[PDB]
């Protein structure tokens, strides 16, 4: 779940 | 403390959004979640840990169209 959400936010930040 | 900072950051990402400051909202929203996300792995609570993802995936959602409407650009 945090996994999921924390690869979200890498993905905005590339 | 963190959750206090997340809110008065996310505050700031949803005043620029409304301002059109999109590269500027996107950031504010990026670390406004990033804190959530810090709250999130500290917290114990199924109900709390529950409702935080409903609040961070709302963010989420809202920063990705900002970002996909800065990519086509």
């Amino acid at each position: 779940m945090e996994d999921q959400l924390s690869r979200r936010l890498a993905a905005l930040r590339n | 403390p963190q959750s206090t900072a997340a809110a008065t950051v996310l505050k700031r990402a949803v005043e620029l959004d409304s301002e059109s400051r999109y590269p500027q909202a996107l950031v504010c929203y990026q670390e406004g979640i990033d804190l959530l996300l810090q709250v999130l792995k500290g917290t114990k609570d199924n109900t709390k840990r529950c409702n935080l993802r409903e609040k961070i995936s709302k963010y989420m959602d809202r920063a990705e169209n900002i970002k996909k409407y800065l990519d086509q650009e």
